[PDB]
């Protein structure tokens, strides 16, 4: 009965040279039972990408909530929300439920359309912002991801090289976690193009 | 506890207590075993100095150890009961753990082992 | 863990996985969950690694002492009972074992005994033990027949572990196969689930739930 | 109520080559959020070309190593100075661990050396005595950080041959002592960055047919 | 299963170029009550070892008796008891460490943290720690209780690693110890002003100092501190 | 309340639900229909805490029927499933949550496609080719992984379903008294009377 | 976490380390723990990270509105009073432990605030897991009538003590100096004594190493 | 904590130590436990620092508002406001407060308010964890209508012993003198009081 | 281990015992014989804690067989039941008691009468015309109170037993996979192969 | 309970109250808590009455057997035997014993043995629930080498205050004087000591 490890799953985000990457596994289970291998944990609102790990009902609920809020933002502001602004919105929304929190580990990723600066961020379940140049990790194999990212990561990687680093970080972290894996998706995000790749991995 | 080594070697290399136990066997009533092609027969002598006996209730010379094995003897009658009891207990213990009754060789090996133990244990004859 | 063993026309199939877990941490993917007691006796391991590994190797020593003393290979029944009587002495102390003693002898023929740490001992044709036992049962029962060939039987045992490795989070790594005949046991290799899954998916047309 | 166990932190790492083996471990000893020692060795030469480390609760670790060292000494007395093979040592350690099944040594044990064919060997144990021979094993506090990195770099897991449509795997091969030490040093520096109980110093024991050699490296002290 | 009743607080120690220094205050606390004020928690063994003990005082007194008996036992049938076959710090430590671990393994510990400071026969400095769990470790600076949190940081600024030991004199080392004892008196609620200090040098031998006091204390700044926020008067 | 299964085939969705209602050491009923028609082409089966299951199912039914009348229009299975999920998502953080797990089998008339949604009491929604709640999945999922094909007919889906029930009847500890099978397709919802 | 506050001649200085933990794992190796309540009133937080940030931002927002309303520069006692009444109302459930420091028309101020709502005054303070290591330094070297440069040294020395001796603290030292009559100077990464050493190897993969099943262009435009 | 308030000929004196502990760690060794709620009405705080500060602040507010409307409040009135807060919120408070004040009519007065929220007017009062060790000393040495110097010596000697035996008490001895003359703050350092 | 029944009729004792062996959410076996022949005219069925049941049954079996060999004589059902009771009576105050309930069905050759004894794990012995252990009694006892007659034949006793099994199969929550029926009479012990 | 032992010029004096309570009920108001383990070695008992009586009886046996073999035991020896019992059986005992005795060589000596079973030789000792209230008074008023009359007044005044504040203490004040002259029993009633 630990909300953060009932459904399982992982998200990882990295920065590169004029680009960002965000990736996640596809597993959704009920403890030992694998239920779905199509459960994607990454969503996007305009050009800002959000990955969410943890309790699957809250993953879904928060996606619907941030879609709701970014749509109203766009109508009123007459422009798409930026990663820096969205990060503050995620934090505010999570802390609003301080004593009844969503059991999640969100990860923001994106490129600022004005400045062109690659941006990533992570949060704890009550909204504490973890800003980072290098990488952000979340989920039931976060320890494994921290180890993989710390050793494999180097600054200023090109999109094609960054893809290999983030993919290998996720895959090998997932294979050392029982509640993660069952497929994987990787988003490579450039200033004005986004490539989505499904990875081949072991299905156990 | 009584520890005395009763069964011991002599200068000539004999254990007299074991050899004197054989003399007790030589005194006992005769017992014979003959095995055929599809059977075994155990014959036993009963001395005829004892009349007015009750043959219904008098301990029989041949004793069943299990439903498939029997034991006859010659020598001290009281001593034989201790071996027979131990043998019967081992027979049931074997069925319990091995899920199979004892072989005749196994049962013999057990009884023989008990007899041997009493030739080099303290305080026993 | 997922282990199985079933009886059929051509003897006994035994199949296990190779994953070891400490909570949600995958400790190992290359664990030997079959113990080779002797050329005619196998033992499967589920539950606590140390309990299974220690006591089943101890069991082999006891089986060896039996054939020295009795000049005859121990029966599957007698071997299984030594283990079951041992764990029964420890009942309540916290041993965790789900084991299957499999073998062939002249008097018994191909025989499988299920033995666990709370003292249960059962003879049977089909058994699956472990966290993924239900997944293995589902595939095994629906495709099982007595008149299976040795080839089809080996595959079914392999396919049943694969099914469990896929669905059960605490089962995986690889599949270890064994076949037991009148002549003894025969090892049929280590099969990595990483490659085996895609091979089976393609050739069989199964596993449509997965993104191919 | 009295708690007989404690956590002394630290992490260990064993890798097996073709004709050699390494057993590495950091020299930091901790309790809670305090540092007890920046240099307290926990990888030991036990004789007969066997190196051993029992990481976790240091008191149990020291006790186990001490008992195994003593087991080697008596193996020489009782069996005409015969060399204790790595496989025989492994089985012996299982009985030491399982002997306290109901009051366990709270340690992850790893031993390293050469097998009877002269090839590199590493054996790893759980607290209660289950063991397995492996090419690769990380143990202790930062095991979860280091182990998946080893799967990727030592055993080449999830790495396919470029251009083969993910059909042909990257072939397995033995690593040189130079390449292994690089992976060890990079593993420990990475662990030192992301784990608070890991740091101060790194001590590596290398085992070849010639003997047991030592190497020491500084780690971050924060 | 125990609980400590009458307790002693921090024991602090460090190595210097020619030997070791160890110190501990003279208090025997009874929970929050500062019950006993004349308690010696540094116990010399021979002329080359000082054992410093914190935690349960009843168990400390038991350990005193064990050490006292060890000296007696070592002298039996031993013509070289005051020479080559005299008790070393390493012998005394290993004995205690064996006892501490045996007692924890029987779920009946000696509720203590112990530091054995001394100088070996070959001139090498000996400094090692053992506690109720049987846990042992060595370091250029060692401390127990609050001393681990507050003294070690100050002592490690003097001797941060092995190579700093030859560069550290007895004057500098003692000053750091005395300074650490003052800091503990400021910040440890179960500490006293009165303490004992022992120096084991390879040349000058065992120097045992009793009835030392914490002095040169800064309290004057307290007069200016008023209220807890807004209060001006 | 125990066994509820779902299989989405080529042109229909098949729901199978156990007939047993057990309280204590007594099977009180052996003909219980654990499902409610939410709309002509949408069916919801349910299982969980006693009382809550029916109360929730009927509450949803009323809301969907209210929507149908108001707009003179049938909501899509996707729309109904999202509504149901949200209600369960609200419920889990209430004073006393609905402990009810559901399967929603529907035929989308606009897409001309069958759809099966699995939703647990936490509000965890997933679209699946086949689904189950409770201990049922531990046997059926592996069986369906093997035998299921996406292009199967309704008759083939029923034979596949028979294979699941047989396995459950063999290995399940409790007697669930068989199942009621219902088919959801383009022509609506009908019950298989002989199973 | 290690945080300190030190008063001097014409002002006050605060300092902090830059390690953010997640149990024994280091999540952020260079987080900013020094927060702004108002331009010349800064805050250092320990305990529950979200609570320290949320509470400092809320009071900072209300302080700004108060400053606009009163046409006056915000006072430290106002931030202190607003923080402690908010924290007290939640009975310690908001795990915010702060060191508050700043300058205003009344002078220079230094306070500590605890989660339950209690406040303290002082010339030198320390909070966090490394507070005892830091306070040991402060009790050794603090004196009356410190200069700006002496205070910055003392403060950063106190943080270093925590960085080296406390496992919960690490990486860099941030400082903020608030002097009377002057603008406050925030010194991000004032010290950087824990630089990661060059790795032994580059782990840049050959392109094509990762097996792929599907590629697709994602539409982010309208 | 060791706190006390003593009435004498010219008025009243409040006394206190300066130690605040978190377990066995001394969080503050120079705490000011003597707090003003009005010009010549002060209090000694013991128990939860968060609770006693919150209470004292609310009382200070009430007495400031009282003064604006009705003029200077009596010491009894101040004690009544403390009591009202401590009594009505007894389930959620851990506060042991001694109230002391000087009127021109009533002269020096002392009220003690223990955990439950009862009120007790006394010639002198002692409270805090360290007070237990000086019930005997204070009872034997307290006299009514003492001089200023005698009352200072009494408080100094009393708290010195409380500090000597109580680990939770220590640091400096702060004192506040309340008379017709005005308000006087006194401080006494360890080197003086320890060797009494 | 769950259902064990016993019916003493005119000239025989009939024991019916369930075939299911369940562990967790899996029926591991559906052909388990929960009984041991203690002597040619005495049969004991058993149910309770896993491991203990068989261990106890076989221990008793060995002791009675040992007695048979020693005296070349079969103990009466009353004598065997008393021995069994005493062993359970010792067990309940041991460090770890046998949690095993038994029925002993025997034919006394000296009296020419069938006898049925019900003994629980506490050592509580009762001689009955019909008996059961566990939840079984809650259904069967009332049924037997109604339909049972003391002068019934073996065939009538089997039909009565069928009526009990049917009621259990209808109202019991768990699937116990039918029963193995054995008859104890003057001619010894035999099993009914088709039930 | 309120118990104390005080060394002085001519020897040592043991003092104690006479109240034994079961909760708030006084089971015995005239208890004798001063108990002889040898001619001129006595003890004051506090804690579990069953435990302290059992211990004192065993000690009395050991010292009687000691005397038969080795002659008169020292006060240190008596304290050692108490300690051995209290320390080795610390898990099953609740005993706080003060040992006091007179040698001709060593004169008056006092040893206190708290709960844990540690031993502490002191010029004077106080123990029992009521001792907490007189740590301050005793520390300020105790002098070494007092006369008999001065030591009697010290114990009387001290226990009077302990009794005054401790509900678990009361009744009469019993005292036992140990000198070269011999053994003298003293008793003091409420009407005398209450109004000191
Ligand atoms: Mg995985
Ligand atoms: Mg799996
Ligand atoms: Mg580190
Ligand atoms: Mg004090």
């Amino acid at each position: 009965s630990d909300p953060s490890s009932i459904n399982g799953g992982i998200v990882v985000a990295m920065t590169g040279k004029d680009c960002v990457a965000i990736a996640c596994d596809l597993r959704l289970g009920s403890q030992s039972l694998g239920v779905s291998n199509k459960f994607e944990k990454i969503f996007h609102y305009g050009h800002v990408f959000l990955g969410i790990t943890g309790l699957a009902t809250d993953v879904t609920t928060l996606n619907e909530m941030f879609r709701y809020k970014t749509n109203l933002y766009k109508l009123k502001e007459e422009r798409a929300i930026e990663p820096e602004t969205f990060t503050q919105l995620v934090s505010s929304s999570l802390y609003e439920r301080r004593f009844g929190p969503y059991f999640v580990g969100p990860v923001v990723a994106g490129i600022n359309s004005k400045s062109g600066k690659p941006f990533i961020a992570g949060f704890d379940l009550i909204g504490c912002i973890d800003e980072a140049k290098d990488f952000i990790v979340s989920g039931t194999a976060s320890d494994q991801l921290f180890g993989m990212c710390e050793s494999l990561y180097e600054p200023n990687l090109e999109p094609e090289d960054l893809f290999e680093t983030i993919s290998q970080a996720l895959l090998n972290a997932a294979d050392r976690d029982a509640l993660s894996g069952w497929g994987a998706v990787v988003y490579i995000i450039k200033k004005d193009e986004v490539v989505k790749r499904y990875l081949k991995m072991r299905q156990d | 506890g009584y520890d005395r080594a009763l069964s011991i070697f002599s200068p000539d290399g004999h254990i007299f207590q074991v050899e004197y136990a054989l003399e007790a066997v030589k005194r006992g009533t005769c017992a014979v075993g003959v095995k055929g092609k599809n059977c075994v027969v155990l014959g036993c002598e009963r001395r005829s100095t004892l009349k007015l006996q009750d043959t219904r209730i008098t301990p029989s010379k041949v004793s069943k150890i299990d439903s498939h094995v029997v034991l006859s003897f010659s020598g001290l009658n009281a001593d034989s009961r201790i071996l027979i009891e131990k043998a019967r207990v081992e027979a049931q213990s074997h069925r319990l753990t091995l899920e199979d009754p004892v072989t005749v060789e196994y049962l013999t090996r057990y009884v023989a082992g008990v007899q041997q133990r009493y030739t080099q244990s303290g305080g026993v004859r | 863990t997922t282990t199985l063993a079933f009886r059929f026309q051509g003897g006994i199939i035994v199949a296990v996985d190779s994953r070891a877990t400490a909570g949600n941490w995958v400790a190992s993917q290359t664990v030997k969950k079959v113990i080779e007691i002797n050329p005619f006796l196998l033992g499967t391991m589920a539950g606590c690694a140390a309990d299974c590994q220690f006591w089943e190797t101890w069991l082999g020593s006891q089986c060896r002492l039996h054939e020295l003393r009795e000049k005859e290979r121990i029966s599957v029944a007698a071997a299984s009972k030594i283990l079951s009587n041992l764990v029964y002495q420890y009942k309540g102390a916290g041993l965790s074992m789900g084991t299957m003693i499999c073998g062939y002898t002249r008097k018994e023929g191909p025989t499988i005994y299920y033995v666990d740490s709370d003292g249960t001992r059962l003879k049977g044709d089909i058994f699956c033990v472990g966290s993924g036992q239900t997944f293995a049962y589902g595939v095994l029962d629906s495709n099982y027949k007595w008149d299976l060939s040795v080839e089809d039987a080996l595959y079914l045992g392999k396919r049943s572990i694969l099914a469990a490795a896929h669905r059960d989070a605490y089962s995986g790594g690889s599949v270890n196969l064994y076949h037991v005949t009148e002549d003894g046991w025969i090892y049929h290799g280590n099969h990595d689930v990483g490659e085996l899954f895609w091979k089976v998916k393609e050739e069989e047309g199964s596993f449509n739930n997965v993104i191919g | 109520q009295f708690n007989p166990y404690g956590d002394n932190g630290g992490t260990i790492l064993g890798i097996a080559g073709e004709d050699f083996a390494v057993l590495a471990g950091d020299t930091r000893n901790i309790t809670d959020y305090s540092i007890n020692s920046r240099y307290e060795p926990k990888v030991f030469d036990c004789g007969d070309n066997i190196v051993m480390s029992a990481n976790g609760f240091a008191a149990d670790g020291d006790a186990l190593v001490k008992r195994f060292k003593n087991s080697v000494k008596w193996y020489h007395f009782d069996h005409n100075d015969k060399k204790l093979s790595i496989n025989s040592a492994a089985r012996n350690i299982q009985h030491l661990l399982y002997g306290k099944r109901f009051f366990p040594y709270y340690v992850h044990t790893i031993i390293a050396g050469l097998d009877e064919d002269g090839k590199g060997a590493v054996y790893s144990f759980d607290p209660v005595g289950s063991y397995e021979r492996e090419q690769c094993r990380a143990g202790g506090a930062a095991a979860s950080l280091i182990m998946p990195f080893l799967d990727n770099q030592v055993n080449f897991k999830n790495q396919y041959e470029p251009g083969t449509n993910g059909k042909v795997k990257k072939p397995l091969k033995y690593l040189s002592v130079e390449e292994v030490i690089k992976l060890v040093r990079d593993s420990f520096t990475s662990a030192t960055e992301r784990h608070i109980q890991v740091g101060d110093g790194l001590e590596i024991l290398i085992v070849t047919k010639d003997g047991v050699r030592k190497e020491f490296y500084e780690l971050k002290r924060d | 299963t125990q609980q400590p009743i009458v307790t002693g607080t921090s024991v602090i120690s460090m190595k210097y170029d020619n030997g070791v220094i160890i110190a501990a205050d003279n208090l025997g606390s009874y929970g929050s009550l500062l019950r006993f004020n004349g308690v010696e928690r540094l116990i010399p063994v021979g002329d080359n070892t000082v054992v410093g003990i914190s935690g349960d005082i009843s168990d400390m007194q038991h350990i005193e008796r064990l050490l006292k008996d060890l000296v007696t036992e070592n002298a039996y049938d031993n013509p070289l008891a005051d020479a080559e076959e005299a008790l070393e710090p390493s012998y005394i430590f290993e004995y205690l460490a064996t006892v501490m671990y045996q007692r924890r393994s029987k779920m009946n510990p000696l509720w203590n943290a112990i530091i054995v400071a001394g100088v070996q026969s070959n001139g090498d400095q000996f400094l090692r720690y053992v506690n109720l769990l049987g846990v042992t470790y060595s370091s250029p600076t060692l401390a127990t209780g609050f001393g681990a949190h507050m003294a070690n940081p100050l002592l490690r600024k003097v001797v941060d690693r092995e190579s700093d030991i030859p560069k550290t004199t007895v004057q500098v080392a003692e000053e750091a110890i005395v300074n650490a004892m003052r800091v503990l008196y400021y910040r440890d609620a179960r500490s006293s002003r009165n303490f004992s200090l022992a120096i084991i040098d390879k040349n000058t031998g065992l120097t045992f100092k009793k009835n030392l006091q914490v002095e040169n204390m800064k309290w004057d700044f307290a007069k200016d501190i008023k209220g807890y926020g807004t209060q001006k008067i | 309340m125990d066994i509820i299964l779902g299989i989405r085939v080529q042109d229909s969705v098949i729901l199978a639900s156990s007939k047993a209602v057990t309280r204590g050491i007594s099977v009180l009923k052996d003909s219980d229909d654990k499902t409610r028609q939410l709309s002509p082409h949408t069916l919801m089966s349910f299982a969980g805490e006693a009382g809550d299951t029916v109360q929730f199912a009927e509450y949803i039914q009323a809301n969907i029927q209210l929507y149908s009348i108001r707009e003179d229009y049938e909501l899509s299975p996707q729309a109904v499933s999202s509504f149901v999920r949200q209600e369960l998502a609200k419920s889990i953080r209430s004073r006393r949550p609905y402990q009810v797990n559901v399967l929603i089998g529907g035929y989308d008339k606009k897409k001309n496609k069958p759809e099966l949604y699995q939703i647990d009491y936490l509000g965890t929604k997933v679209e699946l080719p086949y689904g189950a709640h409770g201990y049922s999945g531990f046997y059926t999922f592996s069986l369906l992984d093997h035998h299921y094909r996406p292009d199967m007919t309704t008759e083939e889906g029923l034979d596949l379903l028979k294979l699941c029930v047989q396995e459950l009847e063999k290995r399940m500890p409790m007697d669930f008294k068989g199942v009621i099978v219902k088919i959801v397709d383009k022509d609506g919802i009908r019950q298989v009377d002989d199973f | 976490t290690t945080i300190v506050g030190v008063k001097f001649n014409n002002g006050v200085v605060i300092a902090a380390d830059t390690r953010s933990t997640q149990g024994p794992i280091v999540a952020d190796k260079n987080c900013a723990k020094l927060h702004r309540i108002s331009p010349k009133i800064w805050c250092a937080g320990a305990g529950t990270a979200a609570d320290t940030e949320a509470v400092t931002q809320l009071i900072g927002s209300n302080i700004e509105l108060h400053s606009l309303y009163t046409s006056r520069e915000p006072r430290v006692v106002s931030a202190l009073q607003m923080l402690k009444q908010h924290l007290f109302k939640y009975q310690g459930h908001i795990g915010a432990y702060l060191i508050v420091a700043g300058v205003d028309p009344t002078g220079s101020h230094l306070f500590s605030i605890h989660a339950h709502g209690s406040t303290d005054v002082g010339y030198y303070l320390s909070l966090g897991s490394g507070s005892l290591a830091a306070m040991a330094v402060l009790e050794s070297h603090w004196k009356q009538d410190l200069t700006k440069e002496e205070a910055i040294k003392l403060a950063s020395d106190a943080i270093q003590a925590g960085i080296w001796n406390d496992l919960g603290s690490g990486s860099n030292v941030d400082v903020c100096v608030m002097e009377i009559g002057k603008d406050a100077e925030y010194l991000r990464n004032y010290l950087t004594p824990n630089v990661r050493e060059e790795k032994q190897k580059s782990y840049k993969f050959p392109r094509g190493t990762t097996a792929v099943l599907k590629e697709s262009i994602v539409n982010i435009c309208d | 904590t060791s706190i006390m308030a003593v009435t004498f000929k010219d008025g009243v004196i409040l006394g206190a130590d300066s130690r605040t502990t978190t377990g066995a760690y001394i969080a503050n060794r120079v705490t000011d436990k003597l707090t003003r709620v009005h010009d010549k009405i002060w209090c000694c705080r013991s128990g939860s620092a968060a609770d006693t500060q919150a209470i004292a602040d609310i009382v200070q507010y009430h007495l400031e508002l009282y003064t604006s409307q009705y003029g200077t409040p009596s010491t009894e009135t101040a004690a009544s406001v403390f009591k009202e807060l401590c009594y009505e919120n007894k389930d959620n408070l851990t506060a042991g407060i001694i109230v002391a004040g000087y009127d021109d009519k009533n002269k020096g007065e002392v009220y003690t308010i223990p955990l439950g929220g009862s009120v007790h007017k006394l010639p002198y009062a002692i409270a805090g964890s360290g007070s237990t060790f000086i019930y005997g000393y204070c009872d034997k040495n307290f006299r009514e209508n003492m001089s200023k110097e005698e009352t200072v010596d009494f408080i100094k000697h009393s708290l010195s012993q409380a500090i000597k035996w109580d680990g939770s008490s220590g640091g400096v001895i702060r004192m506040v003198v309340l008379t017709a003359a005005g308000v006087e703050r006194l401080i006494f350092y360890p080197d003086e009081y320890e060797q009494l």
